[PDB]
Parts: structure tokens; C-alpha cells; sequence
């Protein structure tokens, strides 16, 4: 009993070339509906086993093609199914979300083949098509019915695991920092048409609170721990199923400063004002309903809080500086796991996909699709989308089975892409291969956008100044526009505070010796601290002193140079205390600037560069207000993510939300300037 | 003579 | 049988040595036998108490018949760890401390009970610190039993030019580290705070403003204790950018894991851009810190065991739970050991729990083998115009002499609400007229003085609209040399002969408004506003015929809350108090509503400096942050009175002048 080759019958006369002709140019002498390999015959459509490299995984597949080609040999072509393992993503399918864990038999259908031998046949498997649309036992069954099943094609490119085959959505951001990623996305909503409300954010950091809540205040800002926030949520949960001295009850909470551990409601007493409140145990407060139950119903209508029925949108900033800390993956995607949006939306560096292999990155990837939710990934670059910076990060795209998921913007700007590309990702990113895009769009530079701006200095303790001047060019024009004109519309449709203002435009102030050396620092295109008494020479164009030349005394007597720019980088460092110019691009807008090691310092001024000045590279809208302390604010811009982008991801989602648009294609282009 | 400052 | 045994009778110089019998005594013997065994006076032994409960543990003192012809012994008690007012709580453990089921406590206290009563005898040894190794050693293996020290039922007492480091806990503005320095001064002693431990960043500022040479730590006491352990190891052995002058040395902090971290200099980054790094970050520049804990060292930054001299409580209690900061100091004081130990808490201590705390300090202090005492004070008693009634907790080692409490300075009369579980532990007269105490101050005499100010002074300095108009106002404007603060040494103190921080809280207008409002009569009140009445029971309710009066605000009289206090009654809300009268207790918020705050001529409310002054806080000393704080600060303060009186006796005690003990001592002048 040892037949080894084809059944034969019509050989289809010719509908074979008609079908699939990259044969009949591989190659085929002709071809079979069938085959038979043992005791059984193989047709087509058929799910099948086929045999691996020794010891390592054995393929699945739907068979598409028999055929024989030159050399004889017979051959069948199935294109794969793709077992979680088999993805970017392996290793991983042993985490567990929840009560979500990866169902061992499951399986992702990509479009990849290619050519084996009849030989290699194991057996011929019982692969079932779900649906999302099914109710129960309807899918019971069918699973049950089966080797294995598929609801979602895998597709390599952007690591898609998709679908196979006016109005509102409330957002809630974590890690929200002044929320520019929220901000740019309730943005792009509006053009897609769609009113994307963020009714809740979530950050620990006070100022960011503040400066977030000030430019929307209607929104739930919740200063907290995501840890804190989740314990709450579900407290919260339970209190609605029940309801549902000491004056008023204003606020609620699981502490914080870690108090023990429980929930605090916020209290106000008779004949004392705000500025005494305090927070109490909710077993501390007596038997009072009328407080208690009454703040929850209020609450509950306002919808100060979410329940899991409502959020139609989420997205997260989780620093994550196997896991140290790196929770906020963790509990970024346990909110998400108690809340069900109907998409998510990840912002995080694209050192994920490099520290260990993208643990990370595999790990939120791995959680988002376990939960059943259409899933990609890609990388964008700030610059594109027209900023005078390169800055790269990673986007986690976690749509809902019922839902269509958002594609990625191509870029609007000329900016060369040079792909930092780790390996799993390296297909992971957004850019034109080779397509005479010719979006002339010129890579903005510095110039381009600070050029309109009155002079300051460095010290300049004003928020609120006058611009005393009308913007340059198309950015500036651009940056400067009204809530309105750009649709922020977290104001009832009269006008924003702060109009045609100027904010937050001030440098921090260097103490008098940081101060006098950026004032010696010359005023050329390169200018660097290698430009002062004392230079230096040799292979490493190392900074060793002048001499002949010696020393110097600020007023203070400290030195001209500090030592360590002359140390930095075995010395060749060029960095410190460098001036930009205005055909300057910034690789990436940082959190924190200093002059020491960075040229974070303006064309022509004498200062460093304003925290508005950053801002303005960083995207912000020139509305856009930042409190604290300057240094606290410069850390708010620093972080955030470029405003621009995310506002073309708020578009692309924003149809998605309305379900408008094609398939299976993973990346977009927008049509004016979205 | 020398340290390294942290997050 | 049990029959007198002996020999005759005492003879009759029995009565010369035992006058009080002629339950009266109609003879006396020397020895007696009951069972088989035969015992003498001043024998050990166990005697047979009540039904089902301990045996009373007792020297004899006398055998006699009784005019019954019933033969008696009368024993003096020796007092099990438990039968203390610290009865139960002989649980605790302190750092391996624990109490000794075989150590008692010698009681003046006797009774008279047949004798059948003898269960057996005891042998009870007694020992004392003079011995040192073994010696006791050998002999607590000898005894059946043995004692160090004595137990007197008033004030729990478990009892047997030079210069003094001081540590203070819970230190606010160091009212109670001032004022016992202060005293300590008097007694010839120098008492100097070499370091303050507070949370509050504020009272922290207050401190070292005054202090200038103490070392403050703003940080919890926890944390300052695991950094005392550390920073001994540490000391043993003195050991991406170039560091400089390590300037600070930190364990835990605000977001900081539990560990060592020291503030940090870069070589030419300026104090911007100092960060607190971790012990390991710092390891590529040992010399550094080898360098900062060497001075550190010689310069006592933080204390070691033998160092502390004397050290002050304040652990605020407010069980396991809020009780915690009293278990922290109490494991401070194990660490270091220090000679004396002073504690201040409020009265419930004694009242809560059925005095829980009170014998948990107590208890924790003894199983430590310190003697210990303690004692209720009346702030007025020692010339304040308020009575506030605190509990104090003297400890000192064995090598020591246990400190006393000074009494009343003042005629202020004690209504003994002193709690039970210590019924006397008050320090006071007693009855006997020894009326050469000075005339209990009302409010006038205190703030006579003070210039007139308006609600809004935003002045912390301002000069004075007057002088000195009465024997206190003479006494607390002083210079800091005519008291003996040193904290300048020799030497003129900061702010000179100025008023400081005589403000009032800035009342919202409207409040500013019912205050202004308010008739400046003696007992006015609330119930002078415009909608006042009476009940059976006295309840303010509205005048059923004037309509409500509303202020130029868009508000009322604010009766709302001031209607319903005591449900009412409550005469004590918005109202003024007057010259004529004290203050029980200055508190820690000032707000008219409850508080009969109200300065009496001036529709202000009371300023900080007044309740200072009500404080007996000397004037040149200054207060630091926001009003309200300021507030708080003197709020918790001890009476620098009282902490004077105090710090003069254990001045005292540390020199080793004293007298044959009793709880409380006297002084002159002071
Ligand atoms: N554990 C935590 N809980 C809540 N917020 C946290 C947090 N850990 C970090 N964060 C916040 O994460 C923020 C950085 S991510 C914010 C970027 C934001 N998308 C924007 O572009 O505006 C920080 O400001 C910090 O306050
Ligand atoms: N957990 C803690 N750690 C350190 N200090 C604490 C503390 N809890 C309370 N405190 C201190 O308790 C002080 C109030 S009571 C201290 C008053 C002080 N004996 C005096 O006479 O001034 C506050 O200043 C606060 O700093």
C-alpha cells in the first residue's frame, strides 16, 4: 500500500493558466482537483497537516493548487494558517489578561503559501470558520465541531490580526500628561466627522492635571495612580449596583498617598471653605444615605466615572521606564481588560520592540488579540506630518471584532524615513517604499516654525505676552488658529480663553554662570563651548585646554568651562552648549532643557529654547496652556506625544468609528492636511 | 570620585 | 498548728516600735509557726489571696494578736510586673526587652492577715546596678526571686560647667526642646538640642530658625530610626558624572525605596541639578562619602547610642492602628538608650482603652529596667491663662536619679479629672495652704499689651504700640540672654525687641462681617445677631417676626450650623471671650463659629502671637509658612511653662542634686 502521487482527471483543460498563471510562464505541466497520498485523496479547500522541518512546527493549510512541473515532482501549494505561536508574537501566548488566555486550538489565516512535495502530508485537519455575529452554542458548537477554528487573518505586514472576509464616542486617556495624543485625536474625530469627547483622564502628575483640564474643561481629570484608578473603577462598580460637621460629599477615591487602601470620599463641612477639605474612609461616614447614595446617583448620571458599558475609546502613554515595573503595560492592559472600549490606541517608544525583543511589545500585542480585538501595530515618524523634528514611536491599534480597525496615516511630510527596523517589526512601519508620493511638502525646519515670535530673554516671568507681530509662514499661520477653526471644541461653541494670546512662551533661567557662557557663545550656524577661551585639538578633535590661554572667572569666579563638556565623549562631543540654526531639525523634543549637553539653544537669542518654542516642535496648538513650574511644564511637552500625528490617527479612527473606508489595506492617505 | 544619577 | 511560737512577747518596746496598735494590737511576738515551718520577721514569703487568684507576695513586718485573740501578720506587698497600675500589658516586648515572671517591686503598703494565710516561703534577693556582670547574674541563679526597684502607687513610680545633648521627637517649633532647655539652664545644667526630628516642614523652618545649631530632620521618625541603624553601621567602616561634597544623607524620603540616598554635588552643576541618589549609585565615588560620614561623625550630625542624653516625647496617639508613632518612639529609645526620658501626651491615654497606652509606655520604659514616674499637669497651675491638663512620663537608667514633678506655680484650682486607671498621678497641692502661689491669670494680663492690629495684618514683624503693662507681658518680652536660650551663645538673637507674628486669620468677608456684627459686650455671642430665642431646653431658633437678614454679600447671619451645636445651647460659637477670664485650652484652629475665639475689643479673632503668649511662648521666638500653620504650630506646643518647670528638675536629676524621693519637689525663684 504505497501510492505516492496525483489522482488524475480533466487536468481542467485550461482553466489552470486562467486561475493562476505564475505557472505557465515553479512551473506546471498540468494540474489536479486531486490528489492522493496513502489510503485518502486530498482535494481542494481542504484543511491539511503538512510536515515540517524535524522537531519544528507542522503547517496547516488550505490546499490551493496541485500540480506537476518540469522535473516531474509532484506538488500541492496550501496557504498557511498561523498558530498565535507562529506570529511576531510567541513565547507570549503562555500570558494570561484575566480570565483571557489564548486558546490553544485557533488559528489566523494568512495569504502565504508555497510549494511541497505530496510526501509531505500528515493528515487533512477540520479547520471551522466563526464569525463575531453568533450567539450562544452557536459557536459553542462549532467550536466544539472541530479541530480547530479561525475568526481573524493574520497578515505579517503591521502584525494585523483583523476581521476575516452629529454623533459622540467617549474617550478615556491614561498617562494623559497635558494629553496632547488625546487632544490631536479628538482632532482628527472631528474631520472623520465623528465628536470624539475625552471624559476622562487619568495622571499621577499634578500639573498635568491642570494644564490638561484647563484646555478641557469639561472632562473627568482624575490626579492618581492607573493602580488606584482600577481599584476605584470597580468599587465604584459595586456601589452603582447598590444605589442605583460633615457638610457635602464633593469627591471620591481609592488613596493615594497610599492612605490604607480603600476608598475616600471628599468632604466639606459647615462654614468651611475648599481650601480645608479633607479625605475621609467611606466606613468612617455614618449610616447617612442621603450623602452617600445621593452623590452616587448624581454621579453616576453625570457619568463622573466610566462602568464597562460605556468607553468607545481608549489610549495610553505607559512610560514602562521579564518586568521591572514596565506594569503600566500590565495595568494599561488591565483597564483595558475591565472596560471593553471598542478600540484602543497604544503610544510608546520603539525601544519596546528592541529591549528584549519587543516583550513588550509581543506582550501587549499578544493580550490586545487574546481578548478577541482586531489588533495592529506600526511605526510613525513625527517629522512626516510636518514637524521640524524626528521623532519615532510605536502605535498599538486594539479594535473591536464589531468594529472595523483604524489604518495608519501615510506621511505628510518628505522627511527621509531611514528605518530604524528591529527585526520581528522591521515590516512594522508607515512610509512610502518607493512611490513618487510627492507630497513636495518640505521637510518643515526650526525656521519654519518658530520664526514668528518676539524676542525674549532669559528671564521672562510672563505667561500671557503679546506675538506683536502676524505668523511667517504656513506653519506659524497654521499653529496659531482658534479652537474653533481647528474644531478643539471642548468649549460650548463660544469662544476659548486666552484668545490670539501668547502663552507659556519664557526659556528657564540659567544660574548667572550657565547664563554669561551662553552669552560668550558665538552667534555662527555651529556655535559650540568648543568656541571659548581655551580650545582644543587632536585625532578625537578632543577638547584639551588652549594654553598660553588660561582659565577664566565668571562674576562668581567659576570657570568658562566646566570640565565635563571637555570630558563628554572622550571629548569629541560637540553638543554642549550648541546653538541651533534655522535650517536645524531636532531629532526629538525632550523633556528636560538644559544647555550642558543637548544645543537646545535659540538661533539668535542668547537663551535656550522657550517652553512654547517646544511646544510649537512638538505640534501643540499655540492656545494650548502649560502650569507649573517651567521646568515642570518643559517636562509636560517633552513627553507628549506630536499632536499632528495623533490628530491623523484621530482621523483614520474616526472613520473607522463610522465604519467608512476600505479593507485589508493597511495604511492610508489623507485628503487636504489631515 | 565619580556616581551615576537615577530616574 | 497555728500557734505564736517565739518566745514571750515583744515586751513592750513593741509599742515604741509599733505605736499605732496601742486594728489595734493586744501583743507581739517575734516569730511564729504555722503548719510544720517556722518563720521571723523579715522573712520572704507567699500569702493566700481571695479565691482563685494570685498570692500576694510579702515581707513580715509584724506578729501580733488582735484584741480578738486572733493572731495576725501584717506584710508589706512586694508587687508582681502585673498587679502595677500596668496590669496586663506585662506582654510587650520592646527590641528583645520583656518582663521577668520572677522580678518584683518593694510596696510601702501593708496588710494584716491571719495566718493560716501562709501558703510557704519565698527567697527574695535584691540587687542593684553596682553589681554588673554576673554578680546579679549569680544570684537571680541563687533566688527564687529578686528586685532592683520599688513601686509606689502615686504616679506609678518604679524607683531604685556640664552639658547635656537632647533629642527631641515630634518637635514642632520646640516649644517643649525650648522650655526644657530653658529649665535645664536654671538648674546649672546645659541642656542643647543636638537634634529635632518633625514632620511638618514648617515647624521644622520655626525651629531651626530659633535654633540655629540644633540639627532639624524633616522627615518621619521611622525613617529617621532605620537611618540611626544604618548610619552606625555606615559609620563602622567610614565608607555617569563626576561627584562633589555629598551634602545629605537620607533613608526612605517621598517616592524613595527604603534604603540610603545622600544629596548630591557635580562637579561645577550648582545646587540646581543636586538629586538624592541611592547608597549604590554612589559606589564609583567611595572618598565622597567616606569623606562626608568622617565629619559627619565628629560633628554629631546624627546621634549614636551613648550620645543621647536626654530626649523628648509627643507621639501623637490619635491599638495598632494611629497608636503606631508611641511604639516608633519608644523602639528610638531602645536603640540609643539615652539617661532620661521624657514623654507629653494628652489625658485619654489613661482614659482609652482603660489606659492601654499609658501602661504601654510604662510597661516598655520598665521591661527596659529604667525607672519610671509619671505624673498630670495643669498648664495654668504654672502661670498661663488657660487650663490644659497634659500627662507626662519621667524615665531615666538605673545609673541615674528619677526626675520629679515641680507643682503648681499658681493659685488655678484642680478639679481632679484625673482618670482612674491612674487615680493619683496629679501633681497637685493637695490642700495644704501653701498659698504662696501667685493669682491664677485671666486673658487681660497676658495680652494687655499687645498693640491694636485689624483682620487683615499681613505684618510678621511690626513693632510694638506699647510696653510691657503687667508682670507676665514684663516677663515673655525678654531678651533670649535674660532667659537663658544660648542658642546664639554670647551673643544678641535675630529680631531684636520686635513684635513678631501677632496676626489673625483672614476671615472671608461675611465672616468678617458677623464678627464686626458682634455687640464687643462681655458674654456676647451668637445670640445677639437677630434671631434669637428660648426653649424649655435653651435652643436658638428663629424670632417668628424679623425677616432674615442678609449681608452685603449674597449671604446671611450664617446662623445655618450655628442653630443646631449642642442642638443648639451652645452659647460657645461666634461669641467673644474676655480679659475678665482663660481660655481652657488654645487649640490648633482658629475659626469663630464653635470656638469663642473672638478677641474681646477688637472683632479679629485671635492672633497667633496672644495664643503664643497663652502658650507662654517667650516672644523672641519666631514661627514659620502660611497663617493657619503658624496656627497648628502653637496649637500642639507643650506650655513653655511647664516644660521650664520640668527641665529645671531634671536639670536636677542629671547633676545628681535631690532629696529622699517622692513624686514632686519644689524651686524658688523660677
Ligand atoms: N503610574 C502612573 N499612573 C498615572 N500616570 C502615570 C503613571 N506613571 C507615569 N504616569 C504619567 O505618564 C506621563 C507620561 S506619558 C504622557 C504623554 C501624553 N500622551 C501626551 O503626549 O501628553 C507622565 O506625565 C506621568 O505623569
Ligand atoms: N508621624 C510623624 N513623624 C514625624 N513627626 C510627626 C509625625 N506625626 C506627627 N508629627 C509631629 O507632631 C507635631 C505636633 S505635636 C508636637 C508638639 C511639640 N512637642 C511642641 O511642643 O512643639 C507636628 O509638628 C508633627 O511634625
Amino acid at each position: 500500500d504505497h501510492e505516492p502521487e496525483f489522482i488524475g482527471s480533466p487536468v481542467a483543460a485550461d482553466e489552470a493558466r486562467s486561475n493562476w498563471p505564475k505557472r505557465y510562464g515553479l512551473k506546471a505541466r498540468c494540474h489536479y482537483r486531486s490528489a492522493k497520498v496513502d489510503n485518502v485523496v486530498y482535494c481542494l479547500g481542504d484543511d491539511v497537516y503538512v510536515k515540517a522541518g524535524e522537531n519544528e512546527a507542522d503547517y496547516i493549510g488550505r490546499i490551493t493548487e496541485f500540480f506537476e512541473g518540469t522535473d516531474q515532482c509532484h506538488y500541492f501549494t496550501c496557504r498557511w494558517f498561523f498558530r498565535a505561536e507562529d506570529t511576531v508574537i510567541n513565547s507570549l501566548v503562555s500570558i494570561s489578561v484575566d480570565g483571557h488566555k489564548h486558546d490553544p486550538r485557533r488559528v489566523f489565516l494568512s495569504e502565504e503559501k508555497n510549494d511541497n512535495v505530496l510526501d509531505c502530508i500528515i493528515s487533512k485537519v477540520k479547520i471551522v470558520h466563526v464569525d463575531p455575529n453568533m450567539d450562544p452554542k452557536a459557536k459553542a458548537q462549532l467550536i466544539e465541531s472541530c479541530d480547530l477554528y479561525y475568526d481573524m487573518s493574520y497578515s505579517v505586514a503591521y502584525s494585523t490580526f483583523a476581521n476575516i472576509s452629529t454623533r459622540t464616542a467617549t474617550l478615556l486617556d491614561l498617562y494623559s500628561g497635558c494629553g496632547g495624543m488625546s487632544t490631536g485625536l479628538c482632532l482628527g474625530a472631528a474631520l472623520s466627522g465623528l465628536k470624539l469627547e475625552t471624559r476622562w483622564a487619568v495622571d499621577f502628575n499634578s500639573f498635568a492635571c491642570q494644564s490638561l483640564k484647563y484646555n478641557h474643561p469639561q472632562t473627568e481629570v482624575r490626579n492618581e495612580k492607573a493602580d488606584e484608578f482600577l481599584a476605584l473603577l470597580k468599587e465604584w462598580a459595586v456601589l452603582c449596583k447598590k444605589y442605583v460637621v460633615v457638610e457635602k460629599l464633593v469627591g471620591i477615591c481609592y488613596g493615594g498617598s497610599d492612605r490604607e487602601n480603600g476608598i475616600y470620599f471628599k468632604v466639606q463641612w459647615e462654614g468651611y471653605g475648599p481650601e480645608e477639605d479633607t479625605w475621609e474612609p467611606i466606613d468612617n461616614l455614618s449610616d447617612c444615605p442621603q450623602k452617600i447614595r445621593e452623590f452616587v446617583q448624581e454621579g453616576h448620571k453625570r457619568k463622573i466615572l466610566p462602568l464597562p458599558g460605556d468607553v468607545d475609546v481608549i489610549c495610553g502613554g505607559p512610560p514602562c521606564q521579564k518586568d521591572e515595573k514596565n506594569k503600566q503595560m500590565v495595568t494599561f492592559m488591565d483597564i483595558v481588560a475591565y472596560l471593553k472600549p471598542k478600540y484602543v490606541l497604544m503610544e510608546n517608544v520603539v525601544d519596546i520592540l528592541k529591549f528584549a525583543d519587543g516583550y513588550l511589545g509581543k506582550y501587549a500585542l499578544s493580550c490586545l488579540v487574546a481578548m478577541k480585538y482586531q489588533a495592529r501595530l506600526g511605526m510613525m515618524v513625527a517629522g512626516c506630518y510636518g514637524l521640524p523634528q524626528f521623532r519615532m514611536r510605536v502605535f498599538l491599534w486594539g479594535a473591536l471584532s464589531s468594529m472595523v480597525l483604524p489604518k495608519y496615516p501615510l506621511p505628510t511630510y518628505d522627511v527621509v524615513v531611514r528605518g530604524g527596523a528591529p527585526n520581528a517589526f522591521s515590516q512594522c512601519m508607515v512610509a512610502y517604499d518607493e512611490t513618487q508620493k510627492p507630497s513636495l511638502k518640505k521637510a518643515l525646519l526650526l525656521g519654519d516654525a518658530i520664526s514668528d515670535l518676539p524676542k525674549v530673554q532669559n528671564h521672562q516671568p510672563n505667561d500671557v505676552m503679546e506675538y506683536g507681530g502676524s505668523p511667517k509662514t504656513e506653519f506659524q499661520r497654521y499653529i496659531r488658529l482658534s479652537r474653533k477653526d481647528m474644531l478643539d471644541w471642548s468649549f460650548g461653541e463660544g469662544a476659548g480663553p486666552d484668545e490670539g494670546k501668547l502663552l507659556d512662551h519664557q526659556p528657564l533661567r540659567l544660574n548667572n554662570d550657565d547664563y554669561e557662557r551662553v552669552q560668550q557663545i558665538p552667534v555662527k550656524k555651529g556655535a559650540n563651548f568648543r568656541d571659548l577661551k581655551g580650545v582644543r585639538v587632536g585625532a578625537n578633535n578632543i577638547v584639551e585646554w588652549d594654553p598660553e590661554i588660561e582659565r577664566v572667572k565668571l562674576s562668581s569666579g567659576k570657570p568658562l568651562v566646566p570640565d565635563y563638556a571637555m570630558s563628554f565623549i572622550k571629548g569629541k562631543s560637540l553638543k554642549p552648549f550648541g546653538r541651533l540654526w534655522w535650517d536645524e531639525t531636532v531629532p526629538t523634543v525632550v523633556t528636560r532643557a538644559e544647555p550642558h549637553n543637548q544645543v537646545i539653544i535659540h538661533p539668535t537669542q542668547a537663551r535656550v529654547l522657550t517652553i512654547r518654542e517646544n511646544a510649537r516642535l512638538q505640534g501643540f496648538p499655540d492656545y494650548y496652556r502649560l502650569f507649573g513650574p517651567i521646568k515642570e511644564k518643559y517636562i509636560q511637552v517633552g513627553n507628549a506625544v506630536a499632536v499632528p500625528v495623533a490628530r491623523a490617527l484621530g482621523y483614520c479612527l474616526g472613520q473607522a468609528y463610522l465604519g467608512e473606508s476600505e479593507g485589508s489595506d493597511p495604511l492610508y492617505q489623507l485628503p487636504p492636511s489631515f | 570620585q565619580t556616581a551615576r544619577k537615577s530616574t
